């Protein structure tokens, strides 16, 4: 029968590893780097677009940074198509919670459920896992500003600063060096861009190969604002820190 | 609107002795004011020295007997030809009846036989499976006529010892098979006189350790 | 539905998928359980290749199943969440029907049954997780500590460890734990637990987690400084 | 036991010169018993306003449902939903429950941010769109509201004048209905400012 | 059916 | 079932619930507690159809307790009331709806404010300074409209509540065998034993 | 070789190896014999034990008052198939008030076994059956193979060393077919038939299993001291 | 039916009548309305005869499975809740049951739960259930004290059923008595109302409404 | 739940010494309208059984198809289909009785009253009744509808009990059946003059008589009857 | 790979044969049947000294008149026991009687072959089912994952089975008392066990008509162990 052609996507190796999860992580390590940095007064999300062409429409484009709700966003590393499946599920989940409790969903609850979906694909169903790693950046009134990451295994962890995708080893060492706890958003913006600039596989970091976003309480009094940076705004912030 | 139930009349009667038990029933079958059959038996030997009758709506009665007979067959297959005791049969019949709690078998069921100590046994059921062991039970159309007579003549109810000032009751004792059959025949002739759905013929099944015996008697055919 | 029998017997009579799930447990961070005269202590290793972590929000290694029972584990972190969720649901379901919280044995028996089911169900792989389940039965002061594993077998332990280098810490506990006289106090029990982890861990900084469970739903997690005091005290007695 | 008249309540909407108004009473009762005098029946999703009369549990449920749907709309579309589009969404959602409907009388009001055109619309319980140049009415005093609006209304009223007309329409209609009243709220809506006014009315 |  | 009342004052929410359980022409019990603690600072009283009431109350209790264990956190009274409303809103279009009316009294620890929610079996939620279900409201609402002030103390709230029970004991047809009174504040839930 | 992974695969010479491997399980089974006259049909079965402490595996199963079989191979598969026969015999009685013809019983078993040889996932039955019965056309003996093939015979035998009894019955055909109105003699012939398949072991009292059905005899099984008469 | 059970100083008394009726027809005078679930648990029957008998023997099987699985006798609370949750699933389907689950365990002590077919479950000290419940209440309430002796408590339970048997047309037959202690239930005999009424009348001097 | 539309009236039958007789008229009524006149309500199964059906005709035609299919199915893999393994009257009845009771139990009955008449392989007479309720019974005489009220009393004068069957010839039995059919034509408002009759004998086999008419009727006395009293 | 329900060329099911190898790795369990009762004994075999041995549950009650011992992948036995208990209680509900020991065993064995591509694999555990009923008296059954069960006068399963079985062949006779059987299980367990036999690493149980199924205390077994050592030294 069809047994012959089954890859058996949800089995253990003799060493106790999940083949498909490991190979999905290998795929993600070639994707454009994405960095998240959590400051005391906000969060920065910075991501490098995958080798751009000059005829690519840059302003009406979205590849790395997605909005889940007004208080939560994600940076993507891996297959974009896979990520959009998960993003729409996460968007719906947030609205289900709001409908049920009349309160915006706590960040961890959203992260746990999305991670549980990934876990399911590694234990049952015989399907390939999602080749995606997320950086979650969000705010709620319990823990305030939070950074999380999830990967194809469905395992998630919290961070002060973290990178996913390519050159995470080099990126993490650089973040670990210059990061400190009393840091501000504007300093974190600079750290994020400096780290990408040194870890990039490109010749020089330019505005057209970046996506950028902040989550501040920099609105008016006790409320959170999501700022997905426009091309010209990335051009300006790149000049302001003296990278170009 | 379609009515899935009917009333086929007739009446049945079970009495237990010391080492025997009888299950009697008239052979008349009716609908409304018509006679369908003057001889249509409704007391059956179900094997393992168990006799059974399910009186009321004959279609439901036949279905139940059919299912119980089948239950006895599978009891042998599944438990190494073990004899189904009368108490085990009774419990099994409860589940048959209660299984249709929300669309009931429209029958009053009586079974008779010997218990595991060799003593006579009669069990009676309501339509949805409530059951009880008794020395005595009449069922069906003329149950209300016969049952009080049985209370008086089998269980000696309302009978006191003469000259004892109504202080000492008439003592309970087992009846011989000859005495029991006298009561059965008189019960059915009386019921035939005063109930229109009862008559034609009487068939008695007697159960001892030797097996199941039958006796037939004519009843008035009007 | 995906039906494939993934867990099957081999010629020598082994179920390799279950045995490979045990290897995943062996890779996981070390977890230890020690029960005293009036308490149970759950100790857990946290690897230090991860700096820049946010410990406020990062999932804790020891999880409350109910107010009186806790669960720690070694192995795949994502797999453990599924077991913990099911256990928490069963805990509330038990309170609803029996009008009494679960015993530690019952909760363990349930979790172990779930694990077993995933070893002979089609289309699923076993859980790459072994658990330590500790607590106190309702209206009871006798400490309880149980262990489960991917195969589905479970058992009670005076003290036990699971995860990487668990054979080293088990060796330590086997000579340092007296059955005739268990750690009489909370301090003694925590110290023996911290000592056992210090055989394997590295630094006693933000690498060790300790959770103490006492009778009548009295569970608390120790902070860094509180644990660091045990680390400081043990090292000074060692130099002798 | 008529679902649309257990709790009581009314909503009315009107158009003016480069503006729209939507108003509602505050009563929530259980037949004769007045229970709450704070039960607002007008909600908004961005710049689009929705008033709902009828069974209060369905009023609450539908508000939560349309907040849900407009939030997902905005995330995917990257823009606020417009009144014309939202009107269609309400109609689709109500007709989905054709043979087990929400017992409601919704009313959409707002200004299209692109064209600047004032827009109002009404629905029956199962989705039928009722578009109007002038006014839409709903609730247990709909007969009264129809009478007040038809006589008092004139086209191209200034925002300040439109406020007086819609307020007098609602107040005098509510006072002829046992199940409506107990306070009132009026929304005056211009292209980029919205004023909300609570009216003084008789409390019987 | 009988009641009790 | 029958009588459940609620009063929100300055610093607490007070719930009063009748003790009688009547079936036919017999009062089967005169000490019934028609309430369940959903969380340390949230209490729910209930009245309605026999069986449904307790079954619904305990089902909600189990769900909130499950949430508390999962997140190691207490849901706000507003969040719990919305969850309860949705369950009743689902129920009303089921094959057999829960015929249960509830009051939810809670103290929000983040806002430091008492909160009282009235929810009927249809899923009709309102936040109120004082609430009642069934025929009780026909006496108590007008009484409270007159005597209630928003800045009252817990003691003043209890005296205000005594006034309601006295009126009900005078004018109500049925003997409801008094009430069990419980207070919800910053320190949690406690029962008044002598009422 | 490469074509024996499942029942859904034909070999290049048109063989079904999984069905053939199922057939092999019957050959390993203990010998059982079947034979009939015009009035009676008899089953004789050699029972097998695990060791001297164990019981002897029962080989004969009753299906109805007028029908039953003996088994050789996987006993649980015989239980499944016999249960199916019990139901089919029973359906015929309840619905049509009709005793199931032994020939129809054979057709029903054939079709049930066949379905397991043409679909993915399943496996063939691993047991052979000898069905005896007495119906409206007299005494009958059937041989069931899990390939699906069912065959009506005067006499036969299946299991290990069944060729000895099968040869004997082939010689004795003219004699035992005319043993009419004499149960004990027809059994004697069957007991002598199964004796041709014995090696190093002989027929003892808790080793031999005999069953008989006929004109005025319901299907009944004899074990223990009731077969001492025939040793 | 008339059934009662009350808690007191010396444990629990349980008393029931034995009559079954189909309308005005007296179907039986010898029905067993107490079911012995285990040596420490009793169940009483009122309402539908089949409904009560079927589901309470089913309850006994569920209690047996509990002690096999948990190696411990089931609590009265848990046993009663199995029955109440069962009937709640059938709510609206037309089951008719008024039952009392009575027993002793170490953690609970003597405990009585009222369970009926519309899903009501109540812990309590005194309950009377059935068509004659009010007649039983009248006698039981007006003579009840917590400090009754085992001898007096047994008599009061017996006397309360007799009162209902006499006045309620749909109660009668005989009285079945039970006493539940820390050591389990104890049967205190079948008492025919035929003899018991006259014996009580003569010895007690009550029932003066009746022609002596 | 149904209501019968096109209907057939009485089916009557009795046992005699060597076999059974059964009869039914050829009418398909549509309420009070005597709509169809060429309707055959006796359906033979093999050469040993006749099934007589009254009630709803659409359901009768369905039952015809079932019996037709039963003959086909019985012949499958059956070398003795025309001998020892031919369909017996008892098999045919039990099958129909099973169907009738199953349909009533699903609250969607076949709105019919059925009489299965035939001779068994051992020569025994078979005669049994079944209806929409699944009720079954046997008697020396059987009849449906008005036949139960008017035919049975007449047929029971010939065969009143079991012992009267050997004493009753086919000539006497047929005479009683034909007389009963005349009485039904006098008194049943949904009867016709035309009918079919079938005899199943253990010696001569199945004889199926079509297009019979009620004759030798008494009407002459009607001329003397004038007014309604005075 | 290959089908789960595949036959070998020798006419055996691969998976069933492989599960039998898993059972050989299991701890020893012994059962002996007498006219005074049936005795069931098992080797506990704790993997570590810190493990509390009394939590090792390899002897189990099915009903009052039926007990059970296991060997192999013991986690697999839980659903088998659950089914056995339900089957026993359900039969009592339907028939107001005790279920026959053989009928119980047959019900458990019906689960065995319900695997394939139903559960994904056979059970990796063998069961010794011991009980009493009125018809056939005291009985001992060996239930395998093949779906086959044999009645035994005495039987050993597990790692030391073939050595213990040969010993049971010599020692068993039809007149053994219950006490004689108890000592015989202890004797044979002590012979095949790795570690030295005591009350903590071995467990005894029995089923009698009068008292039903009982697991012995560690105090009661300890005295039988002491009685056994004294009797072997006494000649
Ligand atoms: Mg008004
Ligand atoms: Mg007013």
């Amino acid at each position: 029968g069809s047994r012959r052609y089954d890859s058996r996507t949800t089995i253990f190796s003799p060493e106790g590893r999940l083949y498909q999860v490991e190979y999905a992580l290998e795929s993600i390590s070639h994707a454009g780097t994405a960095i998240g940095i959590m400051a005391s007064d906000g969060i920065v999300l910075a991501a490098e677009r995958k080798v751009t062409s000059t005829l690519l429409e840059q302003d009406t484009s979205t590849e790395k940074l997605y909005k889940l709700n007004d208080k939560i966003a994600v940076a993507v590393a891996g297959l974009t198509a896979d990520a959009e499946i998960l993003i729409n599920t996460a968007r719906i989940h947030a609205q289900n919670y709001l409908k049920t409790y009349n309160e915006d969903i706590p960040v961890e609850i959203l992260v746990r459920r999305l991670s549980d979906i990934k876990q399911g694909y590694t234990q049952h169903g015989g399907l390939r896992p999602f080749g995606v790693s997320f950086i979650y950046a969000g705010y709620d009134d319990r823990y305030g500003y939070q950074l999380y990451t999830s990967n194809p295994s469905g395992n998630y962890t919290g961070w002060k600063a973290i990178s996913v995708g390519a050159n995470t080893s080099a990126a993490q060492t650089l973040l670990q060096m210059d990061y400190k706890d009393d840091m501000k958003v504007d300093d974190a913006i600079e750290l994020a861009l400096k780290t990408l600039s040194k870890t990039t596989d490109s010749s020089a970091l330019t505005y057209d190969r970046l996506e950028f976003a902040t989550i501040r309480k920099g609105a008016n009094d006790g409320e959170v604002y999501q700022k997905i940076f426009k091309p010209q705004e990335i051009k300006d912030i790149l000049v302001k820190t003296g990278i170009t | 609107q379609f009515n899935p139930y009917g009333d086929n009349g007739g009446t049945i009667l079970g009495i237990a002795g010391e080492d025997f038990a009888v299950l009697a029933g008239d052979t008349r079958n009716i609908t409304d004011y018509s006679i369908n059959s003057r001889y249509e038996p409704k007391v059956f030997d179900c094997g393992d020295n168990i006799v059974m009758s399910a009186n009321g709506f004959a279609a439901d009665g036949d279905a139940l007997v059919k299912r119980f007979k089948n239950s006895v067959k599978w009891y042998h297959f599944d438990h190494n030809d073990k004899k189904l005791s009368i108490n085990s049969a009774a419990r099994n019949i409860q589940h048959l009846l209660y299984g249709k709690r929300f669309f009931p078998y429209y029958v009053h069921t009586i079974i008779a036989g010997l218990d595991e100590d060799g003593k006579g046994a009669v069990y009676s059921f309501d339509p949805v499976g409530s059951y009880e062991r008794e020395q005595c039970r009449a069922g069906g159309a003329a149950a209300s006529l016969i049952m009080p007579f049985l209370d008086n003549q089998v269980n000696f109810k309302n009978q006191y010892e003469p000259g004892t000032n109504g202080k000492v009751k008439k003592p309970l004792k087992y009846l011989s098979v000859e005495e029991v059959i006298k009561l059965v025949r008189d019960s059915f002739t009386s019921a035939t006189e005063r109930h229109i759905q009862v008559g034609d013929g009487l068939e008695i099944l007697i159960v001892t350790k030797d097996g199941v015996r039958k006796e037939f008697y004519e009843l008035k055919r009007d | 539905g995906y039906d494939r029998a993934l867990s099957i017997f081999s010629p020598d009579g082994h179920i390799f998928q279950v045995e490979y799930a045990l290897e995943a447990v062996k890779r996981g961070t070390c977890a230890v359980g020690v029960k005293g005269k009036n308490c149970v202590v759950l100790g857990c290793e946290r690897r230090s290749t991860l700096k820049l972590q946010d410990t406020r929000i990062t999932p804790s290694k020891v999880s409350k199943i109910d107010s009186h029972v806790v669960l720690s584990f070694s192995g795949l972190n994502a797999d453990s969440r599924i077991l913990i969720e099911k256990a928490r649901v069963e805990a509330q379901s038990h309170r609803l029907t029996l009008e009494d919280p679960v015993t530690v044995e019952y909760l363990t028996r349930y979790v172990a049954g779930v694990q077993q089911r995933y070893t002979q169900s089609g289309g699923v792989r076993p859980f790459g997780v072994s658990t330590l389940i500790a607590g106190f039965d309702p209206r009871d002061d006798e400490p309880k500590l149980y262990q489960t594993e991917p195969s589905g077998i479970y058992s009670s332990w005076s003290a036990q460890t699971i995860g990487r280098n668990s054979k080293t810490v088990r060796e330590f506990l086997e000579k340092n734990y007296d059955r005739k006289e268990p750690p009489a106090t909370v301090e003694e029990c925590v110290k023996l637990t911290v000592r056992s982890l210090l055989e394997v861990v590295q630094t006693g900084a933000k690498n060790i987690e300790i959770t103490v469970v006492k009778p009548d739903s009295d569970i608390v997690a120790l902070s860094s400084e509180e644990i660091n005091q045990y680390v400081t005290q043990i090292e000074q007695e060692k130099q002798e | 036991s008529d679902p649309s008249s257990i709790n009581g309540g009314i909503v009315v909407a009107m158009t003016g010169k480069d503006c729209v108004a939507i108003a509602c009473d505050l009563r929530l009762g259980s037949q004769s018993l007045g229970v709450s005098n704070k039960f607002e029946k007008i909600f908004h999703y961005g710049h689009v306003f929705l008033g709902i009369t009828g069974l209060a549990t369905d009023v609450t449920t539908l508000n939560e449902m349309f907040r849900y749907k407009t939030n997902l709309y905005k995330l995917k579309e990257e823009r606020a939903i417009e009144p014309e589009t939202f009107t269609q969404l309400v109609s689709s959602s109500l007709y989905e429950r054709r043979f087990g409907p929400y017992f409601v009388g919704p009313v959409v009001a707002g200004i299209n941010s692109k064209s600047g055109k004032p827009f109002i619309a009404g629905f029956d319980l199962i989705g039928c769109i009722d578009e109007a140049k002038d006014f839409i009415v709903s609730g247990t005093a709909s007969d009264q509201l129809f009478g007040m609006c038809e006589s008092l209304y004139e086209p191209n009223l200034e925002p300040e004048d439109l406020f007086e007309t819609i307020s007098q329409a609602l107040l005098n209609a509510a006072d002829r209905d046992a199940l409506s009243g107990w306070g009132a709220v009026v929304y005056i809506i211009k292209k980029d400012e919205v004023v909300k006014r609570y009216l003084k009315m008789r409390q019987d | 059916a009988p009641l009790x | 079932m029958d009588i459940i009342l609620g009063i929100r004052v300055q610093d607490s929410v007070i719930l009063a619930s009748s003790k009688a359980v009547t079936r036919g022409i017999s009062v089967l019990k005169d000490s019934d507690d028609k309430t369940r603690q959903l969380s340390p600072h949230t209490l729910m009283s209930f009245a309605g159809e026999a069986g449904d009431t307790v079954q619904f109350a305990e089902y909600i209790q189990a769900n909130i307790q499950l949430y508390s264990i999962r997140e190691d956190y207490e849901l706000s009274p507003q969040a719990v009331s919305s969850f309860v409303r949705q369950e009743l809103a689902k129920s009303i279009r089921s094959r057999r709806p829960y015929q249960v009316n509830v009051l939810i009294g809670g103290y929000d620890k983040k806002k430091n404010k008492p909160e009282l929610y009235q929810i009927d079996y249809l899923g009709t939620k309102v936040e109120l300074p004082y609430g009642a279900h069934g025929y009780s409201g026909f006496y108590t609402f007008s009484l409270l409209d007159h005597h209630y002030r928003p800045d009252m103390t817990t003691e003043e709230g209890l005296d205000l509540l005594k006034l309601c029970v006295q009126e009900l004991e005078k004018r109500m047809p049925m003997d409801f065998k008094g009430v069990i009174v419980k207070i919800v504040d910053k320190d949690g839930i406690r029962q008044v034993d002598d009422f | 070789n490469n074509y024996d992974g499942d029942t859904v695969t034909f070999s290049p010479t048109g063989r079904l190896f999984q069905v053939e491997y199922a057939l092999e399980a019957i050959k390993q089974g203990s010998v059982t014999v079947g034979l009939r006259s015009n009035t009676h049909a008899v089953l004789v079965a050699l029972k097998r034990n695990a060791d001297e402490l164990s019981s002897y595996q029962k080989k004969i199963i009753k299906c109805d008052e007028h029908m039953g079989l003996s088994l050789a191979g996987l006993a649980p598969d015989a239980r499944v198939l016999s249960n199916y026969l019990r139901q089919q015999c029973n359906y015929s009685s309840l619905v049509f008030n009709r005793k199931l013809a032994v020939e129809r019983a054979g057709h029903l078993l054939c079709d049930k076994a066949q379905k397991n040889t043409q679909s993915y996932g399943g496996r063939p039955y691993g047991v052979g059956l000898l069905i005896i019965g007495y119906d409206k056309s007299g005494a009958h003996l059937l041989e069931f193979q899990p390939s699906g093939n069912v065959t009506e015979l005067y006499g036969t035998a299946i299991g290990a060393r069944s060729q000895g009894a099968k040869t004997y019955l082939e010689r004795t055909l003219d004699t035992f077919i005319k043993i009419d109105g004499n149960p004990d003699e027809l059994i004697k012939a069957g007991v002598e038939a199964i004796s041709q398949s014995l090696r190093d072991e002989s027929l003892t009292v808790d080793n031999l299993s005999i069953a008989i059905v006929g004109k005025d005899t319901p299907f009944t099984i004899y074990d223990g001291e009731a077969v001492a008469k025939y040793i | 039916t008339t059934t009662l059970a009350f808690r007191f100083q010396g444990g629990i008394i349980v008393a029931v009548d034995s009559r079954a009726t189909a309308g005005n027809w007296v179907a039986s005078q010898t029905v067993k309305k107490v079911i012995e679930i285990n040596p420490f648990l009793l169940g009483t029957m009122a309402g539908g005869a089949a409904d009560c008998q079927f589901w309470e023997t089913w309850l006994g099987s569920q209690c047996r499975l509990h002690e096999l699985r948990e190696k411990e006798r089931i609590s009265v609370a848990a046993a009663s809740k199995i029955l109440s949750n069962l009937v709640y699933q059938y709510k609206g389907a037309g089951l008719s049951m008024g039952t009392m689950i009575c027993g002793y365990t170490r953690k609970e002590g003597p405990t009585i739960y009222y369970v009926d077919s519309d899903g009501t479950r109540l812990k309590g000290d005194i309950f009377c259930v059935g068509s004659g419940q009010t007649f039983a209440y009248g006698v039981l309430d007006s003579n009840y004290k917590w400090d009754l002796s085992v001898e007096d408590a047994l008599y009061l339970g017996k006397r309360s059923i007799l009162a209902a048997a006499h006045r309620d047309a749909y109660s009668g037959g005989s009285v079945n008595l039970y006493h539940v202690t820390e050591d389990g239930w104890i049967y205190h005999g079948n008492h025919d109302v035929g003899e018991l009424f006259w014996k009580v009348k003569e010895e007690e001097g009550s029932f003066n409404n009746v022609i002596g | 739940t149904q209501q019968p539309i096109v209907t057939g009236t009485s089916v009557i039958s009795m046992k005699y010494d060597n076999g059974v007789i059964i009869a039914a008229d050829n009418l398909g009524s549509y309420g009070s309208l005597l709509r169809f006149n060429g309707v055959e309500r006796l359906i033979p199964v093999g050469d040993n059984t006749v099934v007589g059906i009254s009630g709803d005709i659409s359901d009768m035609q369905h039952i015809e198809r079932l019996l037709k299919d039963l003959v086909t199915e019985n012949a499958y893999d059956n070398p003795l289909a025309d001998a020892e393994e031919a369909l017996e009257p008892s098999y045919i009845f039990e099958y129909l009785a099973t169907v009738m009771y199953q349909r009533r139990s699903k609250m969607n009955p076949l709105w019919n009253a059925i009489i299965v008449a035939g001779v068994q392989s051992n020569g025994d007479q078979f005669l049994r009744y079944v209806n929409l309720l699944g009720v079954t019974y046997s008697s020396p005489t059987l009849a449906t509808g008005f036949g139960a009220h008017m035919a049975n009393p007449l047929l029971r004068k010939v065969v009143d009990r079991e012992s009267d069957i050997p004493k009753t010839t086919v000539q006497v039995a047929e005479e009683a059946i034909v007389n009963a059919m005349r009485v039904l034509y006098y008194r049943d408002a949904r009867s016709s003059r035309n009918f079919s009759l079938a005899i199943i004998d253990k010696n001569t086999g199945l004889t199926f008589k079509k297009n019979l008419q009620v004759e030798n009727m008494k009407w002459d006395f009607a001329k003397d009857i004038k007014g309604y009293g005075t | 790979d290959r089908g789960v329900s595949t036959f070998s060329p020798e006419g055996r099911l691969f998976q069933v044969e492989y599960s039998l190898e898993a059972i050989k790795l299991g701890s020893t369990a012994i059962g002996i049947a007498t006219k005074e009762g049936v005795v069931l004994g098992v080797e506990k075999r704790a993997t570590s000294p810190l493990l509390e041995s009394d939590s090792i549950e390899k002897i189990v009650e099915i009903d009052r008149h039926i007990g059970c011992a296991m060997s192999g992948l013991t986690a697999d036995a839980r659903s088998m026991i659950e089914h056995a208990r339900t089957a026993a209680v359900t039969h009592n509900l339907y028939y107001d009687e005790d279920i026959n020991v053989e009928s119980l065993t047959q019900s458990v064995c019906d689960l065995a072959l319900r695997f394939g591509e139903l559960m994904s694999r056979p059970f990796g555990v063998a069961l010794l089912i011991a009980g009493h009923d009125a018809d056939d008296g005291y009985q001992l059954f060996h239930a395998e994952p093949s779906g086959t069960f044999y009645r035994y006068n005495a039987k050993a399963i597990g790692s030391g089975s073939e050595g213990a079985q040969a010993e049971l062949l010599n020692e068993w006779h039809s007149s053994l008392t219950l006490k004689e059987a108890e000592l015989l299980v202890l004797k044979i367990l002590k012979q095949v066990m790795e570690e030295k036999l005591d009350e903590n690493n071995a467990q005894l149980s029995c089923i009698t008509k009068q008292d039903g199924f009982k697991i012995y205390d560690n105090e009661k077994t300890a005295e039988l162990i002491k009685e056994l050592k004294e009797k072997e030294a006494a000649e």
